[PDB]
């Protein structure tokens, strides 16, 4: 409803967009596998 | 003969292995050294680079191309670049080589020694060529690429021998060993109960014999019977090498002696 | 080899033993007031005051990701007036010297026109170091 | 990375054997004592390069243009 | 060799100037990473 704050995240994790991953996915976005 | 007798035993088109007998130790040991650092070589020095988007760097790949061996055959006609009098190279101070590998291929594009183009006027001269010693022709693994890359250079190689670096050096790991059954009490070697037993029976025992153990000390003797194992990069052949080099220290001696009519004259 | 110190060959290190490059960044901002007042990138001049030569400057005061770089070169030209035009390029490291490598022209959340340098240098085991 | 060209010691070149020696290793799978002695390294102080080395050139190459 | 400022997706050898856009055109992204050099500078392998 309304928007407050802009937790910083750990990566690999429940909000990372690469826990979504596999091998395409790390080296399309630049990621070292 | 007179002095030094040469015994060739087993050879190849790139090993050598000689009995070398009735020499002195220190002639073989200056002859090991002057073959080792003493001999000109054709090679890729200056490097300029036009564009290039490949994985490795562009003085990485400088690195390698000057690594690489051609063929140093005419080694005598081609001049130092600093000798020559002229602006900085010419053609027959400096050897031009130049070289575009695009890729387009999807899977793995590759580069070797092949792919070089001798475009500077070799005038004739049994140089330059990449010594493909490989069995099945390819050469040393340049470079790997893929579509967007690219490797595009402009080489000058000189000459030089192996003390300015080892870029100079077609030398490839020379041996020297005299005498295996040491009479000469040179070295006695570690021991817990029994050195014959403990230190392994090497390897050029075959040709001088066994010492026969019952005898006292001999002291006269000094170093003969050495039994130098040579090798090459390929550059130049086995024989050419150990010719330039003796050449080589033919003339430094024979420049002592130009020294010594600089000093009694003047 | 006296108290533990190592001898080389200096042979395989032309032949690229411990042979590495080494990569530092830097950064550079048009800065931001809080009057929404920009900043600019662009090729200083005369018009806190250096000497350095501009011979390897960019249109907008970069410098092309592929040349040799030394001495003391301005390395990212910068200007900014106040309503003058302040020699706010800085130049090249006292202590390292290289090749700039890569250089990309960006922005933040709130729109600074920012650019960076890394810089490549190769470096060879010399007598004085550290195995 | 890229086998050296000539291995430090000795400066014989083996940067040649690397993609004979790869489809050595992937076509027969031998003992590598016994490939290497194949392609012919007898000193071990060589031998050590190929035994060693290790590439990452593909894992470069999988990126992008 | 017209090449001045190439983006990563878009390898879009196009221009750029003083404050054009900071965004590329035909992927969003906005990164705008500068082409490489035009003259040649010259190496020693060493
Ligand atoms: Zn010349
Ligand atoms: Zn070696
Ligand atoms: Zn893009």
């Amino acid at each position: 409803k309304v928007f407050i704050g802009r937790l910083p995240i750990m990566l690999r994790s429940k909000n990372c967009y690469l826990s979504e991953a596999t091998e395409s996915d790390l080296y399309k976005l630049k990621e070292c596998p | 003969e007179e002095g030094p007798q040469v015994k060739i035993r087993e050879a190849s088109k790139d090993n050598v292995d000689f009995i070398l007998s009735n020499v002195d130790l220190a002639m073989a040991n200056s002859l090991r050294r002057v073959m080792i650092a003493e001999i000109p070589t054709l090679a890729i020095d200056s490097v300029e680079v036009e564009t290039n988007t490949t994985v490795l760097a562009d003085e990485f790949i400088a690195h390698r191309l000057g690594l690489i061996p051609l063929q140093s055959m005419d080694i005598e006609q081609l001049e130092y670049s600093r000798d020559c009098f002229c602006e900085d190279h010419c053609d027959k101070c400096s050897v031009v080589l130049t070289l575009q590998a695009f890729g387009e291929s999807e899977s793995t594009t590759n580069v070797y020694s092949k792919d070089l183009v001798i475009v500077s006027n070799l005038m004739g001269r049994n140089i330059g060529h990449p010594i493909i010693q490989d069995k099945e022709g390819n050469g040393v693994l340049i470079c790997k690429l893929r579509k967007g890359q690219e490797l595009k250079l402009t080489c000058v190689a000189k000459k030089g021998i192996a003390k300015e670096h080892a870029k100079w050096g077609p030398a490839a790991a020379i041996e020297f060993e005299y005498d295996p059954w040491n009479k000469l009490k040179h070295t006695d070697y570690w021991y817990e109960q029994d050195s014959a037993k403990e230190w392994p029976q090497s390897k050029n025992c075959e040709y001088e014999d066994p010492p026969n153990e019952g005898d006292p000390f001999d002291y006269k003797a000094q170093a003969d019977t050495f039994y130098m194992n040579v090798e090459s990069v390929g550059s130049i052949p086995v024989d050419q090498v150990v010719v330039r080099g003796i050449d080589t220290l033919q003339k430094k001696v024979a420049s002592i002696l130009l020294a010594l009519t600089q000093m009694d004259q003047d | 080899n006296q108290e533990d110190s190592m001898i080389m060959n200096q042979s395989s290190i032309d032949r690229g033993l411990f042979r590495s490059l080494f990569f530092r960044s830097y950064m550079d901002q048009e800065k931001k007031y809080g009057m929404s007042i920009t900043e600019t990138f662009e090729k200083p001049q005369r018009t806190r005051m250096k000497h350095g030569t501009y011979d390897k400057l960019d249109d907008d005061g970069l410098i092309a990701p592929g040349v040799r770089v030394s001495g003391e070169d301005v390395i990212i030209g910068k200007t900014t007036p106040i309503s003058s035009k302040r020699d706010a390029s800085t130049p090249l490291r006292s202590t390292e010297n290289g090749i700039v490598d890569q250089v990309l022209v960006t922005t933040n959340q709130d729109g600074l026109k920012f650019v960076k340098v890394r810089v490549r240098t190769t470096k060879i085991p010399q007598i004085g170091d550290k195995f | 990375m890229i086998v050296p060209v000539r291995c430090f010691s000795c400066g014989k070149v083996v940067g040649d054997k690397w993609e004979s020696y790869l489809n050595l290793l992937q076509e027969d799978e031998l003992d590598e004592g016994t490939a290497l002695s194949r392609l012919g390294l007898k000193r071990y102080c060589c031998r050590r390069m190929i035994l060693t080395h290790v590439d990452l050139i593909e894992k470069f190459l999988r990126y992008n243009p | 060799a017209t090449l001045k400022y190439i983006c990563a997706e878009c390898s879009s050898k196009l221009s750029l100037s003083r404050t054009d856009a900071v965004r590329c055109k035909d992927c969003g992204h906005r990164i705008l990473l500068k082409a490489r050099t035009k003259r040649l500078v010259q190496f020693e392998a060493r």
